[PDB]
């Protein structure tokens, strides 16, 4: 099933060895930049410390311990309805331009 | 007065200065070019290769 | 009253860029080529101010000029291959830079980008024109047939061509003409490679995983500055090696014949670091349509952040794209060796076939493909 | 009710013209209540550099006392009846208007014959008065708007009445004498130029029967001011202890009719006014607006029509910090390029809903609807029917804003008056470079 | 992209259409009298007495 | 609406010196004061 | 963008150690070889095949070249 494609992707991604959960990896640009802004404080600081992690991590060029690699179905999306909020607002805001 | 009407034919817009600037470098090229070649050719008149070559 | 290194109007532009500038705490070696490049370039101007000290950019004497160098003048061998391998090194360090640039999405700085871009097309005239100066057989040949493709410009063309011919054809005007561009133009890459900086340390640094390093920052100064003195020092191994053991290894022999405008030589290859593009422009069988596809395929770097798509900053977890990213340097490399080969039955088709593949992955496989994993990613 | 009808069904301003001149005027709609004034068509524009501010004095010593009222028996007829008395004098106008009940119409007439006709001008009282003259204008000195105001009609129209401000310099304060008021209230305050309008339940006949009956003996049947010029100009005041620095920036706007005033009132409507106490912040049409809360470098803006009789000023007067100053420049004058050069449709048409709105939600109650009455009889000479402003609003569209704006703004020397830590401010120069666009 | 187009840009276009056009044809104009393009020049009237 | 009330506020500036008997007249307040801040209309106050 | 205007974090403890106490070479070989080799399984899967396939290329290149140089019966 796709499922499976799509649990094969995420263990050969690799961000999951690094104990980041999908929304760590995003680029960030203007509308992300506002999506952590909006973020409250508990999932803020779990993130910086995530990532923090995995910057240790990489430039000592290692990955967790098999146990604490973070499982596709615990995966949470934490940002999703953040930054789909930012971007419909700023859908909305280009179209009142036009 | 004539600098009015100028002014507001071709002088607002800066697209027509620019116009302006670059049609009458254009043209002002001719004149000045023609008027230095004039005079000095009357000044150094029956010296240059242009007065004698005919005689050849 | 107050710290010299940050009270002193000097001393801050050089504190904020490499004492105590914040870099990623991750970096990898391959930002090391980063300082690599620079510390080249200072060969390059060091080395090549001392073959200026003694050369005769002049049809009758440059050769004998070069050979009296390498020959008569006291250690003057070491100062010319340095300089030759170091030019080649150079373009080594060049393309690893962009290398990294694709792959860890670095040109979503955009500026740095672009102005990288214009640095690398002016290190490649500039390296042209120095493989001009020698005056040998390939260099007189390969500046005859490089500056004649300039000749499939409409209208403009042979005006063009016989402009930067400073003639009829290449001869003293040329050479001449061409030691001081190549005077010029390294400082014109020194004052570009500052802006390069400047526009760099206003967006700090992209570290592989590609997510901000701004709550990791590091101190510059105790950490890369030795980091990047080790890498300068792997670099000064590799070039001495190329220099004390091999100096010809990357080099046509022919071109220690003297220049001779009546005699083609066999082949026509110019040096290694060109004919990746070389290759390209003997792929189309148009003369103008191989110019702009020799043009393009430096140019094609410009449009690299519009048509980025994934929505990762960095190649490190995007392992399809990965593949085609190895599929693009597996390409690059076969473009180099096809255009070392001739044009014959077997090269011809794999040239083709190398361009249009080497076109494809940048324009519509890495754009296809990045939607491909956010689809995979329930994003 | 479409609106439109709305403005159909407006009781309209009957006026009247009396042989002595007087223009009377009404607008009977509904209300038990009402405002009686006489707008007086006098003000500093008329003034000599020697009587500058003695119509401020008249208007100061007008509700002290008259010869039929003396002194405070004049308040008691107004408060015992429940009006409120009020006067208002700016450069072009005067104006003394008695708000009171409708049933009680005909006294209020009757005080109000006594208030500009038969004055008192009392010497002790002039004395008393000339005190309060000075110390009101001390106060004047802290309105930093006002002064700043006065500074921008200083450095515009210099050399001309214009220029003269209402209170009058502080040295013809102690100066004035009781011959001078005299003669002004018997030269500026003619029965030509009057005009008598009333709002609220004020039945025409009614009140055309009091003029006559109050207002009949007054004088029968020149000065007419000058042509006022624009020098482009600024006053810097620069006084580096004023928390903010206020900065108004003009050009020469319209006549009084001139009816390129409805397309700028449009143009200027885009600018639109922004403070730090608005509501939206970083959501308001106006990018003036919008930047200005995006980057808190606006304490509060707003754009200005100072229109007169033979010219007008047109601008904007901002107050801001003293490191916001040159953003603030940069800004207006890009918007007002901008406007000049590409005004687009939907701009446009936000500006006709909000000229709309301010027209009609302006005269409401009986104190704006009757200095409306006066104001227009005395500037246009006719009350322009808000169903007329309607159809002058409609027909305004991008390409008529950008025509007028160009006429206006495009390449004209400005006139700046600055006041506070105003160093950062540009200098002319840059100003006026400003309102030409190499781009363009 | 899509934040292109629609209402707003295209009175936008036809507000600056004459000033691009006519920066343009500067631009035509400069060119053709920095580089003394002969084959213009044969169609001006005084220009001719150069070549 | 298009109106920006009348009194343009800055917040960090100073009032308006009433160095008068007359100025004075009618600060006293007689009725409670009552805020009023408003979209596109600037705050103020009545007492 | 100098130290202090990076980002804000908080609940977050750093140790460290001097670099005159820790050896700089700590179990270098036992712990890098597995390590190593660990990243080149991580990355050989997807990194070999085009060189390989690019080596192909090349060699079948070469002979086919020279091939074309041969002769021919006639
Ligand atoms: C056995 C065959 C060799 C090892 C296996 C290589 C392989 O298949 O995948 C590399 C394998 C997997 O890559 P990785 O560890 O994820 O790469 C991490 C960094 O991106 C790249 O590595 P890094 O930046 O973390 O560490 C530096 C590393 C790699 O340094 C470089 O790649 C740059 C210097 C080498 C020259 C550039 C061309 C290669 O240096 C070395 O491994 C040896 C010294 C090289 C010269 C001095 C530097 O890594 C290694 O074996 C070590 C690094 C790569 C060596 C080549
Ligand atoms: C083509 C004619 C120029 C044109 O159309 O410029 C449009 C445009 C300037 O925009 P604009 O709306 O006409 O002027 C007001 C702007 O806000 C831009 O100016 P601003 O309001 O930010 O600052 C006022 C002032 C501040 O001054 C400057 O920005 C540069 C002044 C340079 C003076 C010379 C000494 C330094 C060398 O701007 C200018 O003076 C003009 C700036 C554009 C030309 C700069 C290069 C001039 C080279 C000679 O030019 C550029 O954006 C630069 C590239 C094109 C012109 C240079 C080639
Ligand atoms: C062509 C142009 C020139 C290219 C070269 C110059 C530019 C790059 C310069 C890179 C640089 O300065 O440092 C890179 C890189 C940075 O990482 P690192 O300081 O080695 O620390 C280990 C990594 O964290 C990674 O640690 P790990 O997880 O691999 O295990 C610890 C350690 C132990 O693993 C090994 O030692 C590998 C086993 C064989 C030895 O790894 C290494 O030492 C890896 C490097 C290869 C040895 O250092 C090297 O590659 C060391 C120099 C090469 C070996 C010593 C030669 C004498
Ligand atoms: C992590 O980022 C960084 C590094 O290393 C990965 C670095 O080494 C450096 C420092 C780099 C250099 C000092 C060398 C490259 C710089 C230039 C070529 C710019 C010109 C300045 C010079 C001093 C070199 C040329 C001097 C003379 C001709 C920087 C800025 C950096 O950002
Ligand atoms: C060697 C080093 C030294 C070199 C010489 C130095 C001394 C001479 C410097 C140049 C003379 C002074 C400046 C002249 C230009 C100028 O007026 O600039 C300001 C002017 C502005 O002056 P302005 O503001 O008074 O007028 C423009 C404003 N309106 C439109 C409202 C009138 O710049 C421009 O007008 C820019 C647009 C037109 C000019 C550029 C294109 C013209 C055509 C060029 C040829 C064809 C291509
Ligand atoms: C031979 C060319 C490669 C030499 C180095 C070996 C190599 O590529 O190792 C793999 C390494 C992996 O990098 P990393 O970001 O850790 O990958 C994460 C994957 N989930 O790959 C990389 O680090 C990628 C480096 C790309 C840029 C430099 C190499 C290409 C230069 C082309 C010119
Ligand atoms: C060299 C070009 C000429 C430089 C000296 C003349 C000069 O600077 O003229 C002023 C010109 C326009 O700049 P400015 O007057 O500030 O107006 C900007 C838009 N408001 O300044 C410019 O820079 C314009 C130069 C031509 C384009
Ligand atoms: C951007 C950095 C530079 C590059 C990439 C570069 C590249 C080259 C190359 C490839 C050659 C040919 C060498 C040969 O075939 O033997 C060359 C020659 C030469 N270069 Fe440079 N060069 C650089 C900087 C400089 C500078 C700054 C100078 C002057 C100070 C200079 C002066 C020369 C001279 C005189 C020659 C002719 C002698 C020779 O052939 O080596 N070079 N250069
Ligand atoms: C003249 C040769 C060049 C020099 C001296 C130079 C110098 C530098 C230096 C020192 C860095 C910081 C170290 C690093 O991040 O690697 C850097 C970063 C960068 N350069 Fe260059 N560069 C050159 C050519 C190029 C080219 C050809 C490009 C691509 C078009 C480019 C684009 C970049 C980018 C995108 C970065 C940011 C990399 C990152 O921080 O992730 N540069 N450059």
């Amino acid at each position: 099933w796709l499922e499976g494609i799509r649990k094969w992707y995420y263990n050969a991604a690799g961000f999951n060895k690094l104990g980041l959960m999908r929304d760590d990896t995003i680029y960030e640009d203007d509308d992300v930049k506002e999506a952590i802004r909006r973020l409250p404080e508990n999932l803020y600081n779990d993130r910086v410390f995530r990532i923090k992690r995995a910057l240790d991590l990489t430039m000592r060029q290692q990955i967790l311990p098999k146990e604490q690699w973070t499982k596709y179905e615990e995966d949470k999306f934490y940002l999703e309805p953040y930054l789909k909020e930012v971007i419909r607002e700023r859908k909305e805001r280009e179209e009142w331009a036009k | 007065t004539l600098t009015a009407r100028l002014y507001s034919l071709l002088f607002r817009r800066t697209s027509t200065f620019a116009l302006t600037i670059a049609v009458g470098a254009l043209f002002f090229e001719r004149a000045f070019d023609q008027g230095a070649d004039a005079i000095y050719e009357h000044i150094n008149q029956g010296k240059l290769w242009k007065h004698i070559k005919h005689k050849y | 009253m107050t710290n010299i290194r940050k009270s002193h109007p000097l001393m801050k532009i050089i504190n904020n860029a490499f004492i105590d500038l914040p870099a990623p705490s991750n970096i990898s070696s391959w930002w090391n080529f980063g300082s690599l490049l620079g510390i080249c370039l200072i060969l390059q101007i060091l080395t090549g101010l001392f073959l200026a000290m003694h050369y005769t950019s002049d049809t009758t004497t440059a050769f004998s000029s070069v050979t009296h160098i390498c020959r008569d003048v006291n250690y003057g061998w070491v100062i010319r291959y340095l300089h030759a391998n170091g030019a080649s090194m150079f373009f080594i360090c060049l393309f690893i830079h962009v290398g990294r640039g694709l792959y860890y999405g670095s040109y979503m700085f955009l500026e740095t980008w672009n102005i990288g871009v214009v640095l690398l097309f002016t290190v490649m005239a500039t390296a042209f024109m120095g493989y001009v100066l020698p005056w040998g057989q390939m260099s007189f040949w390969g500046a005859t047939v490089i500056t004649n493709l300039l000749s499939a410009i409409p209208y403009i063309g042979t005006d063009l061509v016989e402009w930067i011919w400073g003639g009829f054809s290449v001869d003293k005007a040329t050479l001449t003409r061409f030691f001081a561009f190549h005077f010029i133009l390294p400082f014109i890459i020194t004052a570009l490679a500052a802006v390069h900086l400047l526009f760099l340390h206003e967006t700090g640094s992209n570290n592989p995983t590609g997510i901000s390093s701004d709550m990791d920052k590091i101190p510059f100064h105790p950490y890369y500055t030795i980091k990047d003195i080790l890498g300068a020092l792997f670099m000064m191994l590799i070039l001495l090696i190329l220099v004390l053991f091999s100096p010809d290894l990357l080099g046509d022999p022919d071109n220690y014949t003297p220049a001779n405008p009546l005699n083609t030589p066999p082949h026509i290859k110019p040096e290694w670091y060109f004919l990746f593009a070389y290759a390209i422009l003997r792929s189309i069988p148009n003369k103008l349509g191989g110019v702009l596809a020799l043009v393009a395929s430096i140019l094609i770097l410009i449009l690299m952040p519009m048509l980025h798509t994934s929505k990762q900053r960095s190649m490190m977890f995007r392992p399809l794209s990965q593949c085609l990213f190895w599929m693009l340097v597996a390409d690059l490399i076969t473009l180099t060796w096809i255009g070392g080969q001739p044009v014959e039955h077997p090269f011809i088709i794999i040239g083709q076939l190398a361009s249009i593949l080497y076109f494809l992955i940048i324009l519509v496989l890495m754009p296809i493909t990045s939607i491909i994993e956010n689809n995979l990613l329930k994003w | 009710a479409t609106y439109a009808q709305a403005l159909q069904s407006v009781p309209e301003t009957q006026v009247s013209q009396l042989d002595n001149g007087l223009r009377v005027a009404s607008e009977q709609s509904s209300q038990p209540t009402c405002t009686v004034g006489v707008w007086i068509d006098a003000g500093s524009r008329y003034e000599n550099e020697k009587n500058n501010g003695a119509g401020y004095f008249v208007e100061h010593l007008a509700f002290k006392g008259t010869k039929n009222r003396p002194g405070s028996a004049l308040e008691k007829e107004v408060e015992s009846m429940g009006a409120h008395l009020n006067a208002y004098s700016t450069r072009e106008h005067t104006a003394y208007y008695i708000k009171a009940l409708s049933k009680d119409l005909p006294k209020a007439v009757e005080l109000l014959a006594d208030i500009v006709q038969n004055c008192s001008l009392e010497d002790s009282q002039i004395e008393k008065e000339r005190d309060v003259i000075l110390q009101e204008l001390q106060e004047n000195d802290s309105s930093m708007r006002d002064v700043v105001f006065d500074y921008l009609h200083a450095t515009a129209f210099q050399g001309t009445p214009l220029a003269q401000s209402v209170e009058g310099p502080s040295e013809n304060v102690r100066k004035l004498s009781r011959a001078d008021l005299t003669e002004y209230v018997s030269q500026h305050y003619k029965a030509p130029r009057m005009v008598l309008a009333a709002a609220g339940g004020v039945e025409h006949r009614q009140l055309l029967d009091l003029a006559q009956k109050h207002f009949s003996s007054l004088s029968g049947t020149v000065p007419a001011f000058t042509p006022c010029r624009f020098t482009g100009s600024e006053i810097r005041h620069r006084d580096d202890a004023l928390p903010l620095a206020h900065v108004a920036i003009a050009v020469e706007g319209p006549g009084w009719a001139n009816p390129d005033n409805v397309p700028l009132q449009v143009a200027n409507a885009i600018i639109g006014h922004y403070d730090s106490t608005y509501g939206g912040g970083t959501h308001m049409s106006s990018t003036l607006a919008s930047v200005a809360a995006t980057r808190k470098l606006c304490q509060s803006f707003q754009t200005f029509n100072i229109c007169y009789a033979e010219t007008g000023l047109l601008g904007a007067h901002f107050v801001c910090d003293n490191m916001s100053i040159d953003d603030m420049m940069f800004f207006l004058q890009g918007q007002w390029m901008r406007l000049c050069t590409s005004a687009t449709e939907s701009e446009v048409v936000r500006g006709k809903n909000i000229l709309r709105n301010a027209l009609v939600s302006h005269l409401d109650g009986t104190t704006p609807v009757c200095e409306d009455i006066g104001r227009s009889l005395l500037t246009y000479g006719r009350r322009i029917p808000l169903a007329e402003w309607e159809s002058r609003i409609a027909e305004v569209d991008a390409s008529v804003v950008r025509e007028v704006c160009s006429k206006y703004f495009y390449d004209q020397c400005p006139a700046v008056a600055g006041l506070g830590p105003i160093e950062q401010l540009p200098d002319y120069n840059r100003i006026r470079s400003g309102m030409f666009w190499l781009r363009f | 992209l899509s934040r292109f187009l629609g209402p707003r840009y295209r009175e936008l276009a036809r507000n600056w259409i004459p000033t691009a056009s006519m920066w343009g044809a500067v631009g035509a104009v400069g060119l053709v009298w920095a580089t003394d393009w002969r084959l213009i020049l044969d169609w001006v009237p005084y220009i001719n007495g150069k070549f | 609406a298009a109106l920006p009330a009348t009194s343009e506020s800055p917040v960090l500036d100073a009032k308006r010196s009433f160095l008068c008997r007359e100025s004075l007249s009618g600060q006293a307040a007689g009725r409670p004061l009552v805020a009023s801040v408003g979209l596109n209309v600037p705050a103020s106050v009545r007492y | 963008r100098e130290f202090g205007h990076l980002t804000r974090m908080r609940h977050v403890i750093t140790y460290s150690l001097s670099p005159f106490e820790q050896r700089a070479f700590p179990h270098y070989f036992t712990k890098g070889i597995p390590n190593v080799l660990r990243r080149t399984r991580a990355c050989i899967l997807r990194v070999a095949p085009p060189f390989v396939v690019f080596y192909l290329v090349y060699t079948w290149g070469t002979q086919e070249f020279e091939k074309s140089k041969r002769k021919n019966p006639a």
